[PDB]
């Protein structure tokens, strides 16, 4: 499961 | 001219461009006074809009697919759902803490602590700690009271023994709100007609030990009540705290308005209730007694949370106005006595929270 949020 | 509260506007949302279709109850979530998260879709992409409320002009956006996003009430930490897959990040540390993933879809969920969120799917309610490998623990069934509503609320006292569900629906054309109380002791649920609610911990004069006390307001057919209750043997020792009812006021021209917030301030031992269509209550924790009524706004505060620095509550409505109510520290006592002619309230609430005024009655 992608994390739900993006930090880049 | 004096009034027993202090009004105050900390922040415009649309002053930031947050646009107004996202400042609702499902794409707005205000968990403690410390942060605001806003889901926006800006183009094809979902994000998450962040505000400090310590540095508010220096709002941070990230792209997201998740279909909520709950800040911790304390630390820069998030949950974020989409479905059944539930995930914890500490932003600073761009880090993924835990992860789950459910049997169920969760309708609704919220921090009911520093380290514990709340989760309530179709049919039941869980706790997932924040401790180390802890996953979701079911605390109890829904109960059938409340099958169709939609969940607006969730609380519980400090140890977590006892459990409040809230859910709402039209029935007969007017919002009734369904209350689930469970107790974690005994294992049993009770249904009780309910539109707010919030615990508080009170020590009586003469007790050793705090009482746990259950208020909750409600707009009946009997019409508006607001209740305070001991939950629980008292802690042995103690005398029990005897139970208090009173009215909620609504004018003849708020015929659709009910309670949506509570809030106590420990500090005060007043309970602030705000209505759906801006009227604003402050009560007695002690007796009940009514304080104060005023309107705020026609506007709907459609989330609040305590106000630390105030020992207030704190909210926001749906133009994007945050507004914090709190008592006037200054004012409550001489406006208790001379604008309610009640000395003798006047006179306890002096002592009972070390306010200034009952010096002259």
């Amino acid at each position: 499961a992608a994390d739900l949020i993006d930090f880049s | 001219q004096i009034l027993p509260i202090r009004f105050q506007e900390h922040l415009q949302l649309q002053n930031l461009g947050i646009n107004p279709a996202n400042i609702g109850f499902s794409t707005l979530t205000m968990e403690s006074d410390k942060f605001i998260c806003i889901r926006e879709k800006v183009g094809e992409q979902a994000q998450v809009v962040i505000i400090d409320m310590n540095d508010p002009s220096n709002p941070i956006r990230r792209p997201i697919s998740a279909d909520s996003a709950i800040m911790n009430p304390a630390s820069k930490v998030i949950a974020l759902k989409a479905g059944k897959t539930l995930q914890i990040f500490n932003i600073e540390m761009k880090s993924k803490m835990k992860a789950h993933t459910m049997t169920d879809d969760v309708t609704f969920w919220k921090w009911i602590s520093l380290n514990t969120v709340a989760l309530v799917t179709d049919n039941a309610v869980y706790h997932w700690s924040m401790e180390g490998e802890s996953q979701p623990v079911k605390m109890f069934d829904r109960h059938s009271s409340l099958a169709g509503c939609q969940i607006i609320n969730y609380r519980t006292d400090a140890k977590q023994k006892w459990l409040l569900l809230t859910g709402i629906s039209a029935q007969q054309n007017r919002v009734v709100g369904a209350m689930q109380l469970y107790s974690v002791d005994r294992k049993v649920s009770q249904p009780i007609e309910g539109h707010a609610a919030s615990f508080a911990q009170f020590k009586m004069e003469g007790n050793a030990e705090e009482s746990t006390l259950f208020c909750f307001a409600v707009r009946g057919q009997a019409g508006g009540k607001l209740h305070i209750i001991e939950v629980g043997t008292p802690p042995t020792g103690n005398q029990p705290f005897p139970k208090k009812a009173v009215d909620v006021f609504f004018p003849p021209e708020a015929q659709n308005d009910f309670p949506v917030a509570m809030q106590i301030s420990e500090k005060h031992d007043v309970v602030f209730l705000i209505t759906k269509y801006g009227y604003i209550h402050l009560y007695d924790l002690e007796t009940g007694t009514c304080i104060y009524m005023n309107r705020i706004s026609g506007e709907t505060i459609f989330v609040t949370a305590p106000h630390e620095a105030t020992a207030g509550i704190i909210g926001v409505n749906r133009k994007g106005q945050v507004l914090s109510v709190c008592v006037e520290e200054e004012n409550i006592i001489p406006y208790i006595t001379n604008v309610l002619q009640n000395p003798d309230l006047a006179l306890r609430m002096a002592v009972r929270n070390n306010l200034a005024g009952a010096e002259e009655l």
